[PDB]
């Protein structure tokens, strides 16, 4: 517990008891009150004058209490924000800190380098890809003859009704900028 | 050397959020004051009456000094590239430049960073300069902003009309100083 | 105490610092999401995604 | 709560952006350590059957 | 969401032929590591009837 | 030209600047932050002046 | 250098590169006057 969260920790726990203490007074208004009821009906004029003063006493108590516990509140609040804006900004300082030194050691021209090299790997690894593949292929040419595939893919296409004739080898932005750069 | 022109910069934006704070903050406790005023009129002490409002003429205008050197810091603000460029002071900053060094030493009770703007205004414009503005010597310093930090009394006029308003406001009847109304 | 240690003019600095450290974190993410887009061009043609 | 509601609109939008690229980034290397692993089975293969 | 939907659409086909061709190579193994059982089985049978 | 206007928000910007005055000399580069050599942008000129 | 990162860290607004009583001034100004 930090030193300002001892003094927050302990005007929180004064405007309790303070609150604590009106209402305290005010309960004690309400016993006087019953005091002086009964000390009038048995003819007690001097105790019930005691207990009238009582009365009137704690009344006036609970209100300086009551002000007293509001004032102590408003400054409670006030070291709230202190306690927690101080937490806030060594936060912030040490972010700024941390990521001071990261975009040292990783700063954007090394990223720029990292991320050229990461998209030239896996160029490399289409390539390899490609030929495992190709070699795949070739490898077991004899299971898997070129007619019997082409044959299966039009016997498919005629049960699902489709047109396209699957034996045949089966954008014009492209096209037209070819043919500028065939006509300069 | 003395002169750093980020010390300057940073310290001029913290002036006027600092200035924006403080006319927010004194323009709720002159309300606060008219109301005790008030008070004081209903209870028929209108010699004290008089004496309280010269307090809030006062503060209302400090407040309306503050709304000047806000507007001046901005100005230097917006215009800081010439500032830092040339080693002459033009024209269009000599009233805000001289303004706020001679205000600095009225203000920097409040304002703590208004004596670092100046600081770093006479390291820049020379000490020699400085000097001729604390006394306006330098005959640039505005003229409204110089009232508004006067030491005089108010006008007994001034005082007269302000319990005019306030207690119509509040609806308190006030009779005010017939020989004050006459020599008006 | 902590007014001392940490100033205003501090402050100041500490937020310019952060705000600015925050900039080039954007350049860098635009960067990394560059490569990854170019990484993966054939994998998403435009035309299909249109 | 309306500079909230606009502002976490808009952090969605850019995690659900950056989320999908980081997906397509491992999907990649999905393909380099499965492919990785295919290509050291077959060299073995070729060592025993030589 | 249209990116990555077409993303993965184009993922998908990217395994999918992967699969098949790891598939052609493990069946080929497969007879490799059959056809040695049975060679060393007849060899065996040979130098016993021997 | 600009580099040292804007390096304290680009501060690329700076390494760009000295890399093409290591291409061109140091000669050129120094006519170049003048506009001695008569070419820099006026438009950008105006756009960064630092007149009010 | 030293000094003012120091100063700079503990919020001392001291200058530390420049080289940083009345009773004494007056009475010597009247040996000056004599």
């Amino acid at each position: 517990m930090s030193n300002m969260e001892k003094h927050l920790f302990n005007l929180k726990f004064a405007a309790k008891e303070l609150s604590r203490s009106a209402k305290k007074c005010d309960k004690e208004e309400k016993a006087e009150k019953a005091k002086i009821k009964k000390a009038i009906q048995k003819g007690n004029m001097e105790v019930a004058r005691i207990h009238a003063e009582n009365a009137i006493r704690q009344k006036n108590q609970a209100v300086n209490f009551l002000r007293m516990s509001a004032r102590v509140d408003a400054v409670a609040a006030r070291v709230q924000t202190a306690v927690t804006m101080g937490k806030v900004t060594k936060s912030m300082a040490g972010v700024v800190k941390s990521m001071d030194a990261t975009l040292k050691t990783m700063n954007l021209e090394k990223i720029s380098a990292l991320m050229d090299k990461f998209e030239h790997q896996f160029e490399t690894l289409d390539v390899q890809t490609q030929q495992m593949e190709d070699t795949v292929s070739s490898t077991t040419t004899l299971t898997t003859p070129q007619n019997q595939v082409d044959m299966l893919l039009q016997e498919m296409a005629d049960e699902a009704g489709l047109d396209l004739n699957m034996e045949l080898p089966q954008d014009e932005l492209s096209q037209r900028l070819a043919r500028l750069r065939d006509q300069v | 050397s003395g002169f750093k022109a980020e010390r300057l910069r940073v310290n001029l934006r913290l002036v006027i959020n600092r200035l924006k704070l403080l006319e927010k903050k004194k323009t709720e406790l002159a309300q606060k004051a008219r109301k005790e005023i008030a008070d004081y009129l209903a209870a028929g002490k209108d010699e004290r009456a008089r004496i309280r409002v010269e307090h809030i003429i006062r503060e209302d205008y400090l407040v309306e000094a503050m709304e000047i050197l806000e507007l001046y810091c901005d100005l230097l603000l917006a215009r800081f590239g010439l500032i830092q460029s040339m080693k002459e002071l033009d024209s269009g900053l000599a009233e805000s430049v001289s303004t706020l060094i001679w205000a600095a030493p009225r203000l920097q009770s409040e304002v703590a960073e208004l004596k670092i703007v100046a600081d770093q205004l006479c390291a820049k414009y020379s000490k020699e300069y400085g000097k001729l503005c604390r006394t306006n010597q330098i005959g640039t310093v505005n003229d409204r902003l110089m009232h508004k930090l006067s030491v005089e009394a108010p006008p007994k006029i001034l005082v007269e009309r302000y319990l005019i308003e306030i207690a119509k406001n509040y609806n308190v009847p006030y009779e005010p100083d017939s020989v004050v109304m006459a020599e008006a």
